[PDB]
């Protein structure tokens, strides 16, 4: 199977000790991330909620989003 | 207000089911809720510390929570039991 | 999916033996088996830490594990017990 997790790389251009692992950042950069040059689909969720009179307060947690993303969110009232 | 005032409680009870009644040692037992519901800016919190907006405590008494967290609560007690 | 779903659980219950029955303070005893399972992967973990492929916690309730690992576990009860 695959595997899934979060994960640490650290590259090197003609610095021998990376490959102990224990590299610092130094110099000037010369790696950027890829995807930053494109985009990807749409993902949309509607909810509905209440808001009583001892529940006037309430949070809702989001999934991971990855560098470059975009999040957009609006409220509408049912009536008055 | 210049003096200090009382926190209000609300209380309520229901019974369930009475299970037993000793005529010779003059005691009973019964099965029932009880709920308690009082106000107190002390209490208060600011969500964005926790990311929660109920913060709660299981498997304790009121005595041990007010203990556990340095304020007077209203504990209780059934004067008979 | 956008925002936080629900974890499902898998339940299943068992009836051995039938032990007793009280019919004046109206309540019975059962002696049975019960199984749960779910799947999470904040309680996955690496094999090269541990050297092994199963983590195990004895003698504990769910309660006290999810207190000793800091995690939200599906803790449960018995309603009428």
């Amino acid at each position: 199977t695959y595997t899934t997790g979060s994960f640490q790389l650290i590259l090197g251009l003609n610095a021998p000790q990376v490959i102990s692992g224990e590299g610092e950042p130094e110099g000037e950069v010369f790696a950027s991330l890829a995807s930053l040059e494109i985009k990807p689909e749409a993902h949309v969720q509607e909810l509905e909620i209440r808001l009583d009179k001892d529940t006037r307060y309430l949070t809702q947690h989001t999934r991971n989003l990855q560098p470059g993303d975009t999040f957009h969110a609006l409220v509408e009232p049912i009536g008055e | 207000s210049v003096f200090l005032e009382s926190d209000l409680v609300t209380v309520g009870l229901a019974v369930d089911q009475i299970v037993g009644v000793d005529q010779r040692s003059e005691n009973f037992s019964v099965v029932g809720t009880l709920k308690l519901s009082w106000h107190d800016p002390k209490l208060g919190f600011s969500p964005d510390q926790c990311g929660c907006t109920v913060k709660s405590f299981e498997d304790a008494s009121i005595r041990a929570v007010a203990g556990e967290i340095n304020l007077p609560l209203p504990s209780f007690s059934f004067y008979n039991q």
